[PDB]
RNA sequence: AUGUUUGCUUGGAAGCUGUAGUCAUUAAAAA
RNA sequence: CUAAAGAUAGCGUGAAAGCUCAAAAA
RNA sequence: UUUUUUU
RNA sequence: UUUUUUUUUUUUUUU
């Protein structure tokens, strides 16, 4: 948080190609993925994320509130500006 | 000994067949009553929205204006009040139903058919009226977030309730991701087996997970936790523990005209 | 109750719904809007 | 007979920020009042739209 | 799991007398529910008396919940003050209850599904509606759908039996050919 | 209609001064 | 004649008796 | 110089 | 069911 006047240390980048688990199968003498088969849509959703520019808000986990609550009011009349992104960078194909 | 008994016993097999046949016939429509393999779609006609026409005019005329907007051009339609409200308010002593937003409307305009789902509804708080209803297209293969309602019809068969214990329905609706050509029907909570426990008793979504389509078209929200996401409770009245006020609580008595919080709420000396 | 003085006689046809010195006009509206 | 409406192949969704103009809004006096506010609108547009014929013409996304 | 959430606390701060804003949308609550029709002020004593009457009428086995809490403070001129000498001391607390807001509700679900011939019970709400300074209307929403109704099936069966009977009667006399 | 004035309070409590419970009738020359 | 009849909804008495209603039949 | 009550 | 309203200056309600 505090001010810094110096060149920041080198930060290693993160990959974009996660691993996968496979197991042998004698019924075809081949290695099959351990993940459960699903719809392409589901597969895509889980992997990348929601398809489209926008989506619906998240559902409620906790039980409802026994009394009314004005949850449709923002925290502040004037939200602060967005903060910069900080983290590992994507690795470009060589 | 009497002959009527004998006759009745002899005739019972025949009588059974009639009920069997009646239920079969009833079931035939799909080409039990509470089965998951039941469609819920509706088909209604519409009228075009004329140029230089206001909302008010249409409303006064006896119609509900609507528009259709995603995966296509913006289309304007008008649906009869007596036709729309009937679906909207499907209870004699109820308000806007949950099921209203969980269907597949096959609207017909001119020479075109649109398979849509209402998203946005503008209804009177007290009176039963519809001002404006928006629609969203549904295309096969695209993820569609839909809130499927739950039913607890089989409440009489509850040992807990029989014994005099209190039973509640926590979750009225469950979120799902529809990909298929049709929306799954309302879920049924089978409460026939719910015994009272000293601490508390509850039912989760893991039990109801078996009600989803076999083809895998529908799926619950990943955010949920089937191992801990309760849907129904069973406890004793006046035997609950004390808990503090939630941090995300907003007092409705300090809301501005604009929908903003009062200056007072930002003060140090502002409990809750 | 508010019934004696002349600032509470309703408008009749051809007055504009706001004659001189009226209070009930703004009282009823306010009442309905919230008391 | 009746037919099911189907969108054109290759179409995608796109959110237009700031706003969308028209004949009316073409006029300066008929412009938007808080000109720096955000007025997003979701519209379907072909990806090929974002292709200029001449190099001297470019498309600023922001 | 279930919890007994603590009620809010009154705010000991002088506030304006501004108007009551309207409601955003209709509030849906399972089971029986009582709501207002017009905006007005309600006092903590009024709400407490309504709660006591509801509890006495219903009994100790049923459960009830409150949806409105008294937090808005209001001042009053003490007896013995001049025209204008500043704001008066806090007098009482009221709750800004706009039209359509819910006051009380019983999540209890009618178990009697195959008995649509009987209207719901609103004796508890009747016992307190005269007390309230606002007009109230009873409400009871459930998960019951048209599709899942036995009335339709009964109707269908009656029709079928009628038809069958008619057919039989016509065929018996032999005034027309068969098949 | 009947077991049945079913039970505990109560000097006494029948369906009908309080409260708990709140189902039992059609069946053995049916195999 | 067949069918049906709440542990008991409204009267009544001193502890009782008695009547009526619901259900059933028509 | 009254209107309405589907099939 | 409608024409008839504070038409509450008087008569009149003649539909």
């Amino acid at each position: 948080e505090k001010p810094l006047f110096s060149v920041l240390r080198r930060q290693a980048r993160r990959n974009a190609d996660p691993s996968e688990g496979v197991a042998f199968c004698a019924e075809s003498a081949k290695f099959k993925s351990v993940r459960r088969a699903q719809h392409p849509a589901f597969e895509a959703f889980d992997r990348q994320g929601p398809d489209g520019p926008s989506q619906k808000p998240a559902p409620r986990k906790e039980p409802p509130l026994p009394f009314y609550s004005a949850s449709h009011v923002p925290n502040v009349p004037r939200p602060p500006p967005p903060q910069p992104y900080t983290g590992p960078l994507k690795v470009r194909e060589g | 000994k009497n002959f009527k008994t004998d006759l009745i016993r002899m005739q019972w097999p025949a009588m059974r067949d009639e009920m069997v046949r009646f239920f079969q016939s009833q079931n035939a429509i799909a080409f039990g009553v509470l089965g998951a393999g039941r469609s819920s779609a509706v088909d209604v006609a519409c009228k075009p929205w004329k140029r230089f026409v206001r909302k008010e005019d249409i409303q006064r005329a006896g119609y509900v204006p609507c528009i259709v907007e995603k995966y296509g051009i913006e289309r304007r339609l008008a649906i009869h009040r007596d036709t729309l409200e009937a679906l909207a308010f499907d209870e004699q002593h109820g308000h806007l139903s949950y099921l209203f937003q969980a269907r597949l409307f096959r609207l017909r305009i001119g020479n075109w058919i649109e398979e849509c789902i209402p998203t946005f509804v503008q209804a009177d708080p007290v009176a039963r009226r519809l001002y404006f209803v928006k629609f969203e297209r549904h295309v096969a293969g695209k993820i569609s977030e839909v809130d499927i309602p739950t039913t607890m019809v089989g409440l009489l068969a509850c040992p807990a309730y029989q014994r005099g214990y209190h039973v509640e329905l926590v979750m009225p609706t469950i979120r799902c991701q529809c990909v298929g050509a049709e929306i799954p029907p309302p879920f049924f909570v089978d409460v026939s087996r719910l015994h009272y426990s000293p601490p508390y008793t509850a039912i989760t979504l893991q039990d109801l997970q078996h009600l989803l389509p076999a083809d895998g078209s529908a799926r619950f929200h990943p955010s949920y936790d089937a191992a801990t996401q309760e849907v129904a409770w069973a406890y004793e009245v006046g035997s609950l523990p004390d808990a503090p006020l939630p941090a995300d609580y907003v007092d409705p008595n300090f809301v501005d005209r604009k929908g903003q919080k009062m200056d007072v709420c930002f003060r140090n000396h502002f409990p809750n | 109750w508010n019934r004696n003085p002349s600032a509470r006689y309703p408008k009749k046809g051809n007055k504009g719904c706001r004659p001189v010195c009226r209070a009930m006009r703004k009282i009823r509206k306010r009442l309905r809007t919230g008391r | 007979e009746p037919k099911v409406y189907r969108q054109r192949e290759g179409m995608i969704q796109f959110v237009f920020q700031w706003g969308i103009g028209n004949s009316f809004r073409a006029v300066s006096a008929n412009r938007f009042r808080p000109v720096h506010a955000a007025r997003p609108k979701e519209v379907s547009i072909h990806p090929s739209y974002f292709e200029s014929p001449h190099p001297f013409v470019i498309w600023e996304p922001l | 799991p279930p919890f007994r959430f603590k009620a809010p606390q009154e705010v000991r701060i002088k506030v304006p007398i501004g108007r009551i804003p309207p409601a955003v949308g209709p509030e849906i609550r399972l089971g029986k529910s009582i709501v207002a029709v017009a905006p007005h002020r309600v006092t903590a004593e009024q709400l407490e008396d309504a709660r006591r009457v509801l509890r006495r009428v219903l009994g100790r086995s049923k459960e009830v919940h409150q949806n409105v809490h008294a937090t808005y403070a209001v001042t009053r001129k003490p007896e013995g003050t001049k025209m204008g000498q500043g704001k008066g001391s806090i007098d009482r607390f009221v709750a800004r209850v706009p039209a359509g807001r819910i006051l009380f509700h019983i999540p209890q679900i009618n178990p009697f599904h195959p008995f649509p011939e009987v209207e719901p019970n609103f004796a508890a709400f009747k016992a307190i509606a005269p007390r309230l300074p606002v007009p109230v209307v009873f409400r009871e929403q459930n998960n019951f759908f048209q599709m899942h109704s036995v009335k339709d099936l009964i109707r269908k069966r009656q029709a079928e039996e009628r038809e069958n009977r008619e057919k039989t009667a016509r065929d018996k006399l032999g005034g027309f050919h068969t098949d």
